[PDB]
Order: C-alpha cells, then structure tokens, then sequence
C-alpha cells in the first residue's frame, strides 16, 4: 500500500513524459503553414565494452562489500590487479593513443 | 493600416485589409504568435565580401534561422549560392540588406554584380550606405522586429487562410521628415 | 612635405589595423581567453581616430590627387598622443601572449616552411619574403611619399617562412609603424595639405568659393575630370598584406586608359597547391589561416 | 468511490507531475540563466516560434530515427531525474537500483547522437558524430566506477540509504576522487563546454545538430540541460548531503546545492578552454579509470578496516 502507489507514479511519470515529448513534436508539426570511417573508433568502442564487462564485477563486488571478508577484498583486488595490468599493456603497446 | 498578401520577384501581390477587421481569440493568439516571432529572432550572417566586420564587430548553423542579412556584393558567381541558402530556409523568413551592395548595385553597376538582391528574392528591410555601423543594423532589428509584431500569418496549414500578410508600413523618412528638417546648426569640420 | 607626412601616418594607422586583425586572428584558434576583446579595444580608437581626420571608419576616401581631403583638425594632436602613450604595453601584451602558448609554438612550426626560393619564384610579397630572409621592402628600396624621413628598421625572419616568424615580423612591424607614429608627431611640418600644382584635384575649397580661377579649376576637374598628359606611370608600394601596385596608363583623356592593378594575395594564393602538396585539411586550413590573403583582395 | 487510498495515490501522481513540470522548467529557465551569464518571457517567445515552424524531414532520410534521435536525447536523461529524491515524502522512485538506473540512463544516452550522426544524410555529420560518441563511451567508461565509489561506502544502490549513510559525514571529504572523476564523465556524457565539440580538429567533420531544425533541434536544446541539471541532482545527492540541514527546508537545501553546482558549472563554461581529442581520449583512458579503481580498492581497505 505504498510500493504500488510508489510504482503508478512511476508508470505515470513515464507515460506522460512520452506524451509531452509526443504532444510537443506534433504540435511543432502541426503548425507553421566507397569509404570507411576508421578502425581505432571500433577499438575505443570494444575498450569501453571490456571494460564496461569488468566493470560489471566491480559493480556486483560495490554491494557485497562488507558482507565479503578480507579474503573477498584479496579477490577483488587480485581483479583489479588483472585489469589494470590489462590497462597498462594498452597504455604501453600505443593502441590507445589517438594522434590525429 | 493598408496590408499585401502573397498567397500561392515575379510574383503578384495586391491591397487588402486585415481579417482582424470583422473571433476574438484569435486576435489574441496571432497577436502572441507575432509577439513570440518578434522578440525572438536568430539571424544568419552571410559570409561575404566587406561588411563582414561591421557583423563581426556588431556583437550560427543555417535552417535555424529565420533572418538572412546579405551584406556583400551580389555577384554573378555568388548569387545562385545565395539564393540556394534562401531556399535552404524554412517559412517564416525575413531579409535584411544591408550596405549599398545589397540594397542595389552598391557602386557596381559592373557586368559582374547583381543589381541588388531584390532582383531573385525579396527583400524585408533595407539598410543604405556603405559600411552602416552596427548600430543601424540593431535599428534594423527594432525595425524588422515592430514590422513582424504587425502582420498576419496562418496559424497552420489546416484551416485559415493560406497567405501572408505584409504590412504597409509607414516609411521612416516620412515619420522622420520633421526632426530631419528641423535641424538648425551643426558642427563645424574643422574641430574634434 | 606635409602631405607625405600625413600620408605616412594613415597609412601605418591602417597598416596597424591590419597587422592586429591578422595577429588577433592567429591567436584566438588555441588560447581563446581574451582573443577579441584585448583587440577590440585597439581596432575601434584608431577607427575613431580614422573617423577624426577623415569621414566614416573602414574606407577613408581621404587620399586626392595633390594631397588629401582636409585638413588635420584641431584635436588630431591630443587623440594621437592618447593613443601613442596607451598602447606599448599592449605590444609587450601581445609579445608574451605569443610566447605563452607553446603548444601552438611546438604544432605550427613544423609543417610547410618554404623558405629562400620557392617565396622568390611564386610572388610572396608579404612577411613571408622578410621572413625568408630577403630583405627587401618598398619603403626602404624604392622609398614613396617621403619615408626616407621617418627612421625604422625593418624586421626580417631568417631561413625559412614559418607560420610564426610570419606573425614575429608582424608584431615587430607594428612595434615599428608605432616608432613610426611617434616621429609623426614629434616634428610635424605646419606646411599645405595640397599642392599648388593646378591639376591638384580638387582645389582648395576656401580659393574654389572666392576666388573665380580655383572655381574654375574645381568646375572643370570635378565635372569633365582632370584633363592628364599622355604618358603611362606605375606606384608600387608595400601595402599592408604584401606589396601593391597601379600601373596606370593615359591616353591623354580625363579618365584612365588602363588601370592594372597588382594585388599581393593573388600571389600568395596562387602558391598554396605547392605546400599543401602532400598535406591534411586541417594543415590546409592553418596554412589559409596563416597566409594573409584576403579574397576580395585576390578579385579585386 | 471517495476512498483515502485513492487520494494518497492521487497525491503521489501529482508529486511525480509537478516535479516532472519544475525539472523541465529548471532547466528551460537557467538555459536563459546561462545566457545573461554568459526576460524569462524569452524562452515563452522562443517556444511560440519553435511550435510554430515546420520541421524539415530531409527526403534523403527516413521519418522514425530522425525523429527518434532528439527522442532519445530528451527522455533518457529526461527520466534519469526519477531515480533522485528531494525529501523523504516527496520522492517518486524509492526502487532497489538507484544507481543501476542512471547508469541504463547514461548508457542508453550515446544512442541519440549515433542515430543523428546516420540520420543527417552527411559524412562531415557522421564524423562528428563518431568522434563524440567515442569521447563519451570513453567517459561512461569510469562514470559507473565513479559512482560504485559511493554505492561501496553506502552499501547499498538505494539514494535513501545513500542520503542516510550521508548522516554522520558527506561522501565529498573521504572520496574527493571520486568526485572530479564523475564531475569528469558526467561533463563528457552530457556534451558540456571543455569535452563539447569534437569537430575542431578536422574539417572533414561536422555537428550533429545540423539539418536539425525547430521542435527536433529544441527537444536536443532542451534535453542537454535537462540532462545537466539531472547530473547536478545526481552529484548533490550522491556527493553532497542529500536534503541534509540544518534550520532551512530540506526541499529549500536541496535546491540551493543544485543552484550552486550549476553556478559552478557557469564558472566551467567561463574559466578553462577546451582541450584537443587526443589529449581528452588519452586523459579519459590513462589517468581516469586507473585513479578510480585505486579509489575503489582504498575504499574497499578503508570500510573493511574500520569495520567494528
Ligand atoms: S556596402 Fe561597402 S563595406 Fe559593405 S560590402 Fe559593399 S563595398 Fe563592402
């Protein structure tokens, strides 16, 4: 009894912000009267999505945090020693810098 | 006051009055339309040749802007660009001219200068003089903005009329004619 | 030598205007903290000095055949030295403004520097020429309008015509038209601002109302046009991007058989596709940026 | 059919209504703020004009994602502003993921810029768009470690338990880090002055705004603002201390530190320039997210130490 109210008001926020939007593009309508981009734009996008992924465990690992011992910390960091080694071999190899 | 109408430099346009002459809400709402048009205007600076730096100094993506001031020479390399960019523009548009180039020939009466830019789109304000200061531009800008306060267009394309209304202003040297005429002395050259 | 003296003076008034748009123009593309507004101070007091001695600000009309216009008026004193006094600090402004941004010192450098030949065979009348070392101005070869009075040195580059040796001679060109300005007004000759030739067009206008002789100089050269013997002349002069020219020829008519007249910026827009012959857009657009060329220059 | 269940839920919708109304209005208001910064019946003049002008379909384009780019641009970062509370009983979204949300948010936020990058039938404009999409995957990146900071202090996803574990001290001392790198990433999602247009170093590139003209270039002018001030909403009750004060009211309180912060990014759009795409990429990669997972690993000793 607060929880269902809680999510009507966000059904409603949702609907009617589509409907502004909606309403507000109409109403500006209804009155008045071979090549290749790069290659290094892929790489940053699969860099983001990596590490987005890995990320992905950081973000699991943000809620258990206290509920995980030191032991989970070792892991994590262990983790984190991974992906920034990761990080690091980009950073050296040159494939992360841009140079236009 | 007198109203023209074109309603689909060849074209035709003739003498009418207002249809406020007769609804009152619509009074209202083509009054706050034409107040909205006014006090909000984006222009769009043509790049050209010398009174560019009379709009540089007075203070930008195209198809946003409802006002065009041709400043340059209109020349005959230059004037299909130019009337590519009027096109370009969405209705409700508005042109200043500014200088003598735009206005007319603008000291080129040559075989390689349009003779003004009211000879392939119209013109709503005019600007003389070679380079105007800025400050008459901003004066243009009071004089376009109190003529698009006065008009009266279609509110959509559903149901109205389907034409604009000029309005037949007063002209400024005929309202400015007696502080123009009565000027007595005035300063001597020779000073500072 | 009156008249070459206040020739002298508009003339590196406008040659300053120039300079500090094409600096306030190179600078504002990396810095952009007050690119324009430490300009526009500079720009509008000598357009309102420029709108003292003569009528409105960019196009003076004020140069006639035997002299100018007018004369200096009563207050021309007090403008100059208020303008003189006012702006050194912004020369060493504009000097550490130039020194500051390294990355731009470290960038421009580097990409198409012609240098001792390629600004000899293509034109390049500009600081390009004194910055690849061939120190060659008009105003100190072939001198015009009295500047063998005036002492400045000119400023060359050395080696090749970078993008910032163009702008280093440019400031220190306007550290010397200041100099310049400065021995304008120390000694001022208190002489005629026209000749007395009788084809100096126009008359003076005091002698053109009460005298009929004048009047009749002033009706015939004004209306017809100055009557000018058959002969062909040419001025070239060191404009305020390059050199410029008028070669002009009479047929002995009041008008010009021909006028010819040579513009530095077509010159140094004609040699663009042998430096950017092997370059980016972006190199492209800097170089443009960097070449002081202006369009309706190169049109005429 | 007058039941007092029906009036409190009643209650709860015109909550979610009018805060919908004052977030858009906020930022329709401090767009004119920011330029007499840089009339309020001005922006009411500029939208009579934009509602009465014709939107411009280009006939090389196609009628839905050209329309649904400025979608996009206006309701993501529109709907990010749920997830905020302003008071204990006048909050909208009391859900389990209150950071997740802003995340799926600034995630989904990329999408309008690549689809107005295609839908402007131009190569110069789907440059452009590249080189901002990549700019703000590359910053989205850390956005989420930048908030995973605070989520690991916190515990919990909640904004209640965020702004309950903000009782005792504010997250801005003890993670200050954590701080600069999501003031960072959320100036690069949002498109704001210093990682704003990245065309100024070829000519080959062109904005994404272009060919965008009336209702579907105000709902992008409109949608990066809202979507700044939902930023400052996000940072204050993360960072700051979330409705907490004192004597005045804690709406009063919650609105005085979003002014403030917006004062400051009025400040960002007065003080520094803007630095060039490799800089930004290389700094966005090598210094950004290392430093952020070195704050979350400190974090992480900190709260397990100190853990009694
Ligand atoms: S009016 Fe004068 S300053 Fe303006 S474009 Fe024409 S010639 Fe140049």
């Amino acid at each position: 009894t607060e929880v269902i109210a809680h999510h009507w008001a966000f059904a409603i926020f949702l609907i009617v912000a589509i409907g502004l939007c909606c309403l507000m593009l109409v109403g500006g309508w209804f009155l008045g009267g071979r090549l290749r981009l790069s290659a290094k734009f892929y790489l940053v996008a699969m860099f983001f999505v990596i590490f987005d992924v890995e990320a992905l465990y950081l973000f699991a690992w943000s809620t258990s945090i206290r509920e995980s011992g030191w032991v989970g910390f070792v892991e994590a960091a262990i983790f984190i020693f991974v992906l920034l080694a990761g990080l690091v071999y980009l950073v050296r190899i040159g494939a992360l810098d841009w140079t236009p | 006051m007198d109203y023209t109408l074109t309603r689909i430099p060849l074209q035709k346009q003739e003498i009418v009055t207002d249809p406020l002459e007769q609804n009152v809400f619509m009074g209202k709402l083509n009054d706050m339309v034409n107040w909205g048009r006014k006090n909000s205007i984006w222009p769009y600076n043509f790049g050209l040749s010398c009174c560019y730096v009379e709009m540089v100094t007075s203070f930008a993506s195209p198809r946003q802007a409802d006002l065009m001031v041709v400043a340059g020479t209109c020349f005959t390399k230059m004037a299909p660009v130019i009337q590519r960019l009027y096109d370009q523009m969405l209705e409700p548009k508005w042109v200043i001219s500014m200088g003598a180039c735009a206005n007319s020939g603008g000291m080129y009466d040559i075989y390689s200068v349009v003779q003004g830019v009211d000879k392939f789109i119209p013109v709503d304000v005019y600007i003389p003089g070679c380079p105007p200061r800025p400050e008459a531009y901003m004066q243009a800008l009071m004089l376009l903005q109190e003529s698009i306060g006065k008009e009266r267009r279609p509110l959509s394309w559903v149901v109205g009329d389907q034409g604009v209304y000029r309005a037949n202003m007063q002209s400024e040297r005929e309202r400015k004619r007696g502080e123009r005429i009565a000027v007595t002395n005035l300063r001597t050259p020779d000073e500072i | 030598d009156r008249v070459n003296v206040i020739r002298v003076m508009l003339s590196e008034l406008f040659r300053i205007n120039s300079h500090l748009l094409y600096i306030s123009t190179f600078i504002q593309d990396v810095g952009a903290m007050t690119p324009v507004f430490f300009a526009f101070t500079d720009r509008q007091k000598i357009y309102d000095l420029v709108e003292a001695i003569t009528g409105f600000r960019m196009h003076p009309a004020w140069f006639r055949i035997g002299g100018v216009a007018h004369d200096l008026p009563r207050g021309w004193d007090r403008l100059l030295r208020e303008f003189l006094d006012w702006m050194p600090k912004r020369l060493a402004s504009y000097e550490k403004a130039a020194l500051q941004n390294t990355i731009l010192k470290g960038r421009s450098q580097g990409v198409a520097a012609y240098g001792a030949k390629e600004a000899l065979e293509w034109g390049t009348t500009g600081a390009g020429l004194r910055a690849t070392g061939i120190d060659f101005d008009v105003r100190k070869a072939r001198p015009y309008s009295g500047y063998e009075n005036f002492d400045f040195e000119i400023p060359v580059g050395g080696g090749v015509s970078d993008c910032y040796t163009r702008v280093m001679l440019k400031v220190e060109e306007l550290r010397q038209s200041l100099r310049i300005l400065e021995q304008c007004l120390n000694n001022m000759p208190e002489g005629p601002f026209k000749a007395d030739h009788p084809l100096t067009t126009p008359p003076p206008k005091e002698r053109t109302l009460q005298h009929i002789e004048t009047l009749i100089t002033h009706f015939l050269q004004v209306s017809w046009g100055p009557v000018m013997p058959a002969n062909e002349s040419f001025q070239m002069i060191e404009a305020t991007k390059g050199i410029n020219s008028y070669y002009l020829t009479s047929d002995g008519s009041t008008m010009s058989y021909r006028t010819r007249i040579r513009t530095p910026s077509y010159a140094h827009l004609q040699q663009i596709p042998a430096a950017i012959r092997g370059s980016l857009v972006s190199d492209l657009i800097v170089y443009l940026g960097s070449i002081d060329f202006v369009m309706s220059d190169v049109d005429r | 059919w007058i039941s007092p269940e029906l009036i409190e839920i009643l209650l709860t919708i015109l909550k979610a209504v009018v805060i919908l109304l004052v977030v858009v209005t906020c930022g329709a208001f401090m767009s004119f703020g920011e330029r007499r910064l840089l009339g309020s019946l001005q922006l009411v003049a500029d939208m009579i004009k934009m509602f009465f002008k014709e939107d411009w379909i280009p006939k090389f384009s196609d009628r839905v994602i050209f329309t649904l780019a400025p979608m996009i641009a206006f309701t993501s970062l529109l709907l990010a502003f749920a997830i905020v509370p302003v008071s204990p009983g006048w909050v909208v979204a009391d859900l389990n993921i209150g950071i997740l949300f802003f995340l799926m948010m600034a995630g989904l936020a990329v999408y309008a810029v690549l689809f107005a990058g295609w839908s402007s039938n131009n190569k110069y404009s789907l440059l452009g768009a590249m080189r901002a999409s990549a700019q703000t995957l590359s910053y989205e990146v850390f956005l989420g470690l930048s908030l995973m900071g605070v989520v690991a202090q916190a515990g919990s996803f909640n904004m209640t338990d965020i702004v309950n574990s903000q009782a005792h001290v504010w997250n801005v001392i003890p993670q200050f880090f954590g701080f600069i790198t999501f003031a960072i990433a959320g100036v690069a999602v949002c498109h704001r002055h210093p990682f704003d247009q990245p065309e100024a170093e070829q000519e080959l590139a062109d904005g994404y705004h272009i060919e965008y003209s009336g209702m579907k270039f105000g709902l992008f002018f409109v949608g990066e603002y809202i979507g700044i001030v939902t930023i400052s909403a996000l940072m204050v009750t993360l960072f700051f201390g979330g409705w907490q004060g004192p004597l005045l009211p804690p709406f009063i309180w919650f609105a005085l530190k979003t002014a403030f912060f917006m004062m400051m990014f009025i400040l960002i759009r007065a003080s520094l320039p803007r630095p060039r795409y490799d800089q930004v990429m290389s700094f966005g990669w090598k210094i950004c997210l290392p430093l952020t997972l070195i704050n979350l690993l400190v974090t992480a000793a900190v709260i397990l130490w100190q853990a009694q």
